[PDB]
RNA sequence: GGCGCGGCGCCCCUGUACGGCGAGGGCGCGUUCGCCCGGGGGGCGCGCCGCGGGCGCG
RNA sequence: CAACGAGGAUCCCACUGUCCCGAGCCGCGCCUCCGCGAGCCUCCAGCCUCGGGAACGGGCGAGGGCCGGCCAGCGGGGCAAG
RNA sequence: ACAGGACUCCGGGGUCAGCAGCCUCUAGCGCGGGAGCGAACGCGGCUCAGGGAAGUCGGCAAGCCGGCUCCGUAACCUCGG
C-alpha cells in the first residue's frame, strides 16, 4: 500500500496512522505516534533514543546504503 | 413568569422509561414487508460483535468533493457461524391482530437448541420432546401437520437457532429466533421452501448481499446508576452552589403541586434495547479463506484476525460479515441483523483498496506477523 | 449581474479551534501585527454557546495597538489560514501548525496585502482564489 | 500426610483495594486461596509466611511468594526462598 | 456456567537489565562511555495445557 | 501631598477548568454485613382535575385513576419544622 | 462527660541561613469497634486538547512568581525613599 515514514524514528506508517505538523519554513513532519511527536517537540536527540533509525545507524546495528 | 430566553428541552422522550432492558436479547419486532410476485428469500440473521478496524476505498459519487479521490472508512466485524432451522411457524390475519395456527417442529433436534430449554443441563432429568421425536419419526406427521399451515396462514416464520461451539463464547445452549420467509407466489410455495431448509444450515451469504443496507438491533452498554449531568445531559451548576453542581436546580413550578415526567433525574443508565438504521454491507466472506482481507493493493495473504488476536472478543473461525460505520453493544453482544425498512437513496457503491489487520492490543504497526519477525530477525 | 459572494463551493465539517476572543497572527503584509476575533459570519448559535470558527472561515476582527494607525478602530473581515487544533480530513490524516493566523480580506475574495508568509492550508486555497494564487506553500 | 507446592501472585490479589491495606488484604488472601487448594478450613501460617508478606511494607507487597503446604492433623503452610520463578507450577507429592 | 488457580507461547508497553570485559577529563582512583543487548522487567488481550472443578434447601 | 493600608474603585501584561463544555482518576463517607443504637415532629389521614366555599381543599358536589408491602435516591406539594 | 481552654523547666543527629519544612537515635506508644463492595452524590485532593475572563454584581476560587549569585533598574519625592 502507500505508507510514510516516520521523521522522527525511522519506521512506517500505515494509512489512517499518527499525524502531521506544519513547521513555518514550510517544511513537513509526519509522526507514527504520540510518543514520537513529544520526543520532538522536547528537542530530544535522536541519537540518544536506542531505538530509532537514527541511533541504530550511529551504532553500527543499522547498516546504510 | 416566562422564561426569559429561548431553549429546547434536553434530551428525548421517546425514549423512556430508562430501564433496564427485560427482553433478554435484542428482538427484532417489525420484519420487512412481504410483495406478492417477488423472489422468495430470507429477511434476518443473528451475530455476535467482533471487533472494529478501518479501511481505504475509492469514491464514486456524484457531485460530491470526494468524487473521485480516496476515504478512509471505519468497518465493524460481526461473526455469523451458519444457523440452523428447526422448526415452521405460520399465522394467520385476524381482527386481533396475528394469531399463530400452529408450530411443526423437526424430528431430530440438535444438543445446542435442547440447552435453551433447560436452566442447568447436566443436572436436570432430559424430557424435551420425547413424545414427539417417538411420533414424527415417521415423517408422515410433519406432512399432515404443514397441511394446515398451506391451508390457515398469511405469513411464514421459520425458527432457527446459532450453534456457539464455533465462537469463542462463553454458553454453549443456542439463541432461538424466528426469521420471516417473504416473496414468492403465494403462500403454499412459501412451505414448499421452508421444509426444503428443515434440519439444514444456513449461511449469512445467502440472506444478505454486497452494497445492500441492514439494521442493527443490540443492547448498548452498561453504565449502572447515574445522575443528571451523564444521564442526560443538563448544564453543570456554577462553582459556589452550596451542595454540588451536579444536579438540576428546579423540578418544577409551583402549580402544578407534582414533579413532572419531563425532568431529568438520576437512574439507570446503559443496557437498553436499541436500533441503528441503514447500515451498508462493506464484505461478506470467510475466516478459512486466506486470502479474505488481501486487495491487490498489498501483496502478503491477510485474513480476518488481526495479529494478536480480536481484543476482548476471541478468534474468528468462520463466516463474517462487515459493515460501514458502528452499533450498539459491547463486544460480545449477539447482534440481529435485518434488511432495511426505510433504506437511503443516494449511497456509492463498495469498492475496497485495503483493510487494516495490525494489532489493537496497543499500537502495532505489522500487517502479519511474518514481516514483523522479518524486521525483528536476530 | 456582478454578485459573486465569497467562498467557491462546498465544505466538510472540520473542528474549530478558534472562539470569540482569540487573538492570532496576521500572515499579510498590510501593516497589522495581531487581529482580536469578535464575531462569525453564517453563524446561527445557541444559548450560552460562544462563536468559534475553524481554517477557511470567514472572521471579523480589530486590528489591535500594535498595528498600523489606519487599520485601528473597525470591523474587518478576515480568512484564517493556519491553526493549532489538529483535524481530521476525508482521507483519514490528521494535521495540525505550529501557530494561529490569518489574513485580511473582504467579502468580494480581494486581499489587502501582496504577499501571504508560511504555509497555509488547503481548506483556505480551495474556498478563496486568491489565496491559492500569492500563497507559497499550501498543505 | 500430602505436601504441595505453589505460587501465588500476590500484587494480582490487591488489585482494586486501597494501597495503604495491601499486606493486610494479601494475608487474607492467601488463605483463602490455600484453603480451596487443600481442601480444609483451618490455615495456620508460620511467621516466616508473614515476615516475607510484610518485608516491603503495608503498600508495595512482593509479587511473587512460593507457598509449602503440609496437610496435617488442618494446613500449615511456610515460606519457601527460591531465586525466580521461571516456569513453576504446583508440585504434590506424598 | 464442571469454575478457577498457576504456567508456556504469541502480541503489546517501557527503552537496552545486573554483571563480566575494553574507551574516559584528570590525578591505584574516576562521573561517564562501548560491547554481550530492540535487551531486561511487566501485563487485566489472544492461543494451548500442573493442581483441580456437578453439595445441601424446597 | 512622598511613604504606609487583610480599606473602596477602573484599566493592562502574565496566569489559569471562571467559562465555551465538560471528561477521567485517588482517599474517606454513603451503600451491604456483625456488634451498638438516639433526636425532631404527629387532630385524623395521606392520588388527581374542575366547581362552590373565609374568594388557592386530602376530606364537601361532579368526574378521572389505584392490589398490597418495601429499598437507593430526590427536593414539586404537605400554605413542612424551628 | 468533650478535636475547646489551661503557667513554667530540660532540648541529640542529617539537609539548611535556621528552634522553618522534610527524614531520624534516645524515650513513649490510643484515637466510642471491625469486615465486604468499589453506584449516584458529597467532602478533601490530582490532571486536562484548542482558546484565554467571552464566566460573574465583582478574577470569588484557582493558577502564575518565589532560594542563592551576577547584570540591570523609571516617574515622583518630605532627599530618608
Ligand atoms: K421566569
Ligand atoms: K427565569
Ligand atoms: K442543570
Ligand atoms: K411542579
Ligand atoms: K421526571
Ligand atoms: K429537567
Ligand atoms: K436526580
Ligand atoms: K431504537
Ligand atoms: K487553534
Ligand atoms: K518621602
Ligand atoms: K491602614
Ligand atoms: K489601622
Ligand atoms: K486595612
Ligand atoms: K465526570
Ligand atoms: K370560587
Ligand atoms: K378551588
Ligand atoms: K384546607
Ligand atoms: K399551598
Ligand atoms: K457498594
Ligand atoms: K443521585
Ligand atoms: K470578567
Ligand atoms: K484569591
Ligand atoms: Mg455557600
Ligand atoms: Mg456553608
Ligand atoms: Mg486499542
Ligand atoms: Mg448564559
Ligand atoms: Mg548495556
Ligand atoms: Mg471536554
Ligand atoms: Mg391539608
Ligand atoms: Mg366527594
Ligand atoms: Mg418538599
Ligand atoms: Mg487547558
Ligand atoms: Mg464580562
Ligand atoms: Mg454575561
Amino acid at each position: 500500500v502507500t505508507t510514510n515514514q516516520c521523521s522522527y524514528s525511522g519506521r512506517k506508517i500505515l494509512p489512517g496512522y499518527g499525524k502531521r505538523m506544519s513547521r513555518h519554513d514550510k517544511v513537513l513532519l509526519i509522526f507514527l505516534n504520540r510518543k514520537a511527536s513529544v520526543h520532538y517537540l522536547n528537542k530530544w536527540n535522536p541519537r540518544k533514543i536506542r531505538w530509532t533509525l537514527a541511533s541504530r545507524r550511529a551504532r553500527g546495528k543499522e547498516v546504510i546504503v | 413568569s416566562h422564561r426569559k430566553f429561548s431553549c429546547c428541552r434536553k434530551g428525548n422522550l421517546g425514549y423512556l422509561p430508562r430501564k433496564r432492558c427485560t427482553r433478554g436479547r435484542g428482538r427484532c419486532k417489525t420484519f420487512p414487508p412481504d410483495v406478492q410476485g417477488a423472489p422468495i428469500h430470507l429477511t434476518a440473521f443473528l451475530g455476535y460483535k467482533a471487533g472494529c478496524t478501518h479501511v481505504m476505498r475509492f469514491i464514486d459519487h456524484r457531485g460530491s468533493n470526494l468524487h473521485n479521490r480516496q476515504a478512509i472508512d471505519q468497518a465493524t466485524i460481526i461473526d455469523a457461524p451458519p444457523m440452523i432451522c428447526t422448526a415452521i411457524i405460520g399465522y394467520a390475519k385476524t381482527p386481533k391482530g396475528l394469531r399463530a395456527v400452529t408450530t411443526v417442529w423437526a424430528a431430530h433436534i440438535a444438543e445446542p437448541a435442547m440447552r435453551r430449554f433447560y436452566r442447568n443441563y447436566f443436572h436436570a432429568e432430559k424430557t424435551a420432546f420425547s413424545t414427539y421425536m417417538k411420533k414424527a419419526a415417521d415423517g408422515t406427521y410433519i406432512k399432515e401437520q404443514l397441511g394446515r399451515l398451506k391451508q390457515h396462514a398469511d405469513v411464514i416464520r421459520i425458527v432457527a437457532h446459532t450453534q456457539p461451539a464455533l465462537t469463542p463464547l462463553k454458553q454453549k445452549k443456542a439463541d432461538i429466533m424466528e426469521i420471516q420467509v417473504n416473496g414468492g407466489a403465494n403462500v403454499a410455495e412459501k412451505v414448499d421452501y421452508a421444509y426444503a431448509l428443515m434440519e439444514k444450515p444456513i449461511s449469512i451469504k445467502d440472506v444478505f448481499s454486497v452494497g445492500a443496507q441492514i439494521d442493527t438491533i443490540s443492547i448498548t452498554r452498561g453504565r449502572g446508576f447515574e445522575g443528571v449531568v451523564t444521564r442526560w445531559g443538563v448544564t453543570r451548576l456554577p462553582r459556589k452552589t452550596r451542595r454540588g453542581n451536579r444536579k438540576v436546580a428546579c423540578i418544577g413550578a409551583w402549580h402544578p403541586a407534582n414533579v413532572q415526567y419531563t425532568v431529568a433525574r438520576a437512574g439507570q443508565m446503559g443496557y437498553f434495547h436499541r436500533t441503528d438504521t441503514n447500515k451498508q454491507v462493506f464484505m461478506i466472506d470467510t475466516a478459512e479463506n486466506p486470502r479474505c482481507c488481501t486487495t491487490e493493493f498489498d501483496l502478503t495473504d491477510k485474513s480476518i484476525n488481526p495479529v494478536g488476536g480480536f481484543v476482548n472478543y476471541g478468534r474468528v473461525q468462520g463466516d463474517f460479515i462487515m459493515i460501514k460505520g458502528t452499533c450498539p453493544g459491547p463486544k460480545r453482544r449477539p447482534v440481529v441483523m435485518r434488511n432495511a425498512l426505510l433504506p437511503h437513496r443516494n449511497c456509492p457503491p463498495v469498492q475496497l483498496q485495503w483493510i487494516s489487520t495490525a494489532s489493537k492490543f496497543g499500537h502495532g504497526i505489522f500487517e502479519t506477523v511474518e514481516e514483523r519477525r522479518q524486521f525483528y530477525a536476530k | 449581474k456582478r454578485g459573486r459572494s465569497g467562498g467557491i463551493g462546498n465544505k466538510f465539517r472540520i473542528s474549530c479551534g478558534l472562539p470569540v476572543g482569540a487573538v492570532i497572527n496576521c500572515a499579510d503584509n498590510s501593516g497589522a501585527k495581531s487581529l482580536n476575533m469578535i464575531a462569525v459570519k453564517n453563524w446561527k448559535g445557541h444559548l450560552n454557546r460562544f462563536p468559534k470558527a475553524s481554517v477557511g472561515d470567514m472572521v471579523l476582527i480589530t486590528v489591535g495597538r500594535d498595528g498600523k494607525p489606519e487599520l485601528r478602530r473597525k470591523v474587518t473581515p478576515a480568512v484564517v489560514v493556519r491553526q493549532r487544533k489538529v483535524w481530521r480530513r476525508k482521507d483519514g490524516v490528521w494535521i495540525y501548525f505550529q501557530d494561529n493566523a490569518g489574513v485580511i480580506i473582504n467579502p468580494k475574495g480581494e486581499l489587502k496585502g501582496s504577499s501571504i508568509t508560511g504555509p497555509v492550508a488547503k481548506e483556505a486555497a480551495d474556498r478563496w482564489p486568491k489565496i491559492s494564487t500569492t500563497a507559497e506553500c499550501v498543505h | 500426610g500430602i505436601v504441595y507446592e505453589h505460587t501465588i501472585r500476590l500484587n494480582k490479589a490487591v488489585r482494586g483495594k486501597p494501597s495503604k491495606k495491601a499486606a493486610p488484604i494479601a494475608i487474607r488472601a492467601i488463605r483463602a486461596q490455600v484453603e480451596k487448594l487443600a481442601k480444609v478450613e483451618d490455615v495456620r501460617l508460620d511467621p516466616s509466611v508473614n515476615v516475607f508478606v510484610w518485608s516491603r511494607g503495608i503498600r508495595h507487597v512482593p509479587r511473587r511468594i512460593r507457598l509449602e503446604v503440609r496437610l496435617e492433623g488442618f494446613a500449615y503452610v511456610i515460606n519457601k526462598d527460591v531465586e525466580n520463578f521461571k516456569h513453576l507450577t504446583t508440585e504434590k507429592k506424598g
